């Protein structure tokens, strides 16, 4: 009743628009709230109509005239507002809210590539090996022979740039069956080596 | 403050009770289900003591808001079906007021055949490498071997909650039978070669019908 797309990306920076349409409810009142990973939906902005500020994450919410339709629009989206966004729509004043499907928001940091990838050993297991690749831009980095391999982003505060942000890829096999590499556009052919 | 249960996990047609605690004196409150690809459901809601509303998709639970605080969520005859993450939430009363929710529990129904698998943990030391070239440390948990999928995986540093610089999988990574998480925590050079930084990987999980925590520990070097 309540349709989202369930996905969006954005680059740090760069402004974002979530829909919300639903055609079969004429709202009496919009909600949105965020989820971020390890917590639960958390209010942003409510409002009954027209356009209305938002003070974190800043941007705006505007219902359409017709009031079966909304729009959050993310002014500068930071890697910290990468979230599920939810639309939650009320029929009438003393009626049910009625939650959207959520659209999962994708930020990606501004990153300068300096594709690595290393081998790494646990104490613990000396019978498992980690393929470790970092430093990498994800849309030329190819992981074409793995499956089992995860991605994150992270920020480390250094010296110069108070918070730089990295992206980071692993996957991990029993020591003789790992081979740890990967290609990235400009950078060839990569293999990690160990002490 | 609003409080619910992180992990339950349960056997084919077990009972069970979710109960949701505020304090915020409020009057409404409500248990929603999450499922992949299906939103934010109602299941049940209270406009106050003794008071319960079946939601849309109430068969197969009931509830019981026993006193301004506490509401229950019962689940009857759990079934795969079950199988969600639940979110509590609250508000001064309802009508176009915002509702504070709880963090969520995640609620797995399993086979009376199938067994619960504690993870292994291990952490990996650092390449002696990516510290030269980087002049960074990363820090790779691993927890492996655990079943079911869901299992949450957390930093300490020196006794305190860490969260900058760690990237942790959202979704668990099915290997044949089992499944793994990988958690990686991203640091300064610096901050590593401290031989009095503790560095603590924690696994919290779910087994014999309590909630279980694995510890794992790296020091930083010279």
């Amino acid at each position: 009743q309540v349709q989202q797309e369930p996905s969006a990306e954005t680059s740090e920076g760069t402004g974002i628009n979530i829909t919300c349409s639903h055609p079969s409810i004429q709202a009496y009142s919009i909600q949105w709230y965020r989820q971020l990973p390890g917590r639960g939906p958390a209010f942003l902005v409510s409002a009954v109509k027209g356009s209305k500020e938002v003070p974190d994450p800043e941007g705006r919410l505007s219902v359409s005239a017709d009031s079966r339709s909304s729009a959050l629009w993310l002014a500068r989206p930071r890697l910290g507002d990468a979230a599920v966004y939810y639309c939650a729509v009320r029929g009438s004043s003393y009626t049910k809210l009625t939650f959207g499907t959520g659209t999962r928001l994708s930020v990606q940091p501004h990153i300068t590539p300096s594709p690595s990838v290393y081998r790494l050993t646990s104490e613990d297991n000396k019978n498992l090996e980690m393929c470790l690749i970092t430093d990498y831009s994800p849309e030329k980095l190819d992981l074409s022979s793995v499956d089992s391999k995860t991605e994150t982003v992270v920020e480390v505060a250094t010296s110069e740039n108070k918070h730089e942000a990295s992206y980071l890829s692993t996957y991990w096999a029993k020591k003789d069956e790992m081979q740890c590499g990967a290609k990235h556009e400009g950078f060839g052919i990569l293999k990690g080596d160990d002490p | 403050e609003i409080n619910q249960p992180s992990i339950l996990v349960l056997k084919e047609d077990e009972n069970a009770t979710l109960s949701c605690r505020q304090n915020d004196n409020h009057d409404y409150m409500s248990w929603y289900l999450q499922q992949p690809g299906k939103g934010l459901q109602l299941i049940y809601s209270s406009y106050g003591v003794k008071q319960e509303n079946k939601g849309d998709i109430h068969t197969g639970y009931e509830a019981k808001r026993s006193s301004q605080e506490v509401f229950h969520l019962d689940i009857i005859s759990a079934k795969k079906n079950h199988s969600a993450i639940y979110f509590c939430a609250s508000s001064s009363y309802k009508g176009n007021t915002p509702l504070n929710f709880g963090q969520g529990t995640r609620l797995t129904v399993l086979g009376k055949n199938s067994e619960i698998i504690e993870p292994d943990v291990v952490i990996f030391s650092p390449s002696k490498q990516e510290i030269q070239e980087k002049k960074k440390a990363t820090l790779v948990c691993l927890a492996s071997g655990f079943f079911p999928d869901h299992l949450n995986l957390v930093w300490k540093v020196n006794g305190v909650k860490r969260t900058e610089g760690v990237g942790t999988d959202e979704i668990s990574t099915s290997n044949g039978s089992t499944y793994s998480l990988t958690s990686r925590l991203r640091i300064s050079a610096q901050e590593w070669f401290n031989p009095l930084n503790r560095f603590e990987c924690i696994a919290n999980f779910f087994k014999n019908g309590t909630q279980q925590s694995i510890q794992k520990i790296i020091y930083g070097d010279t």
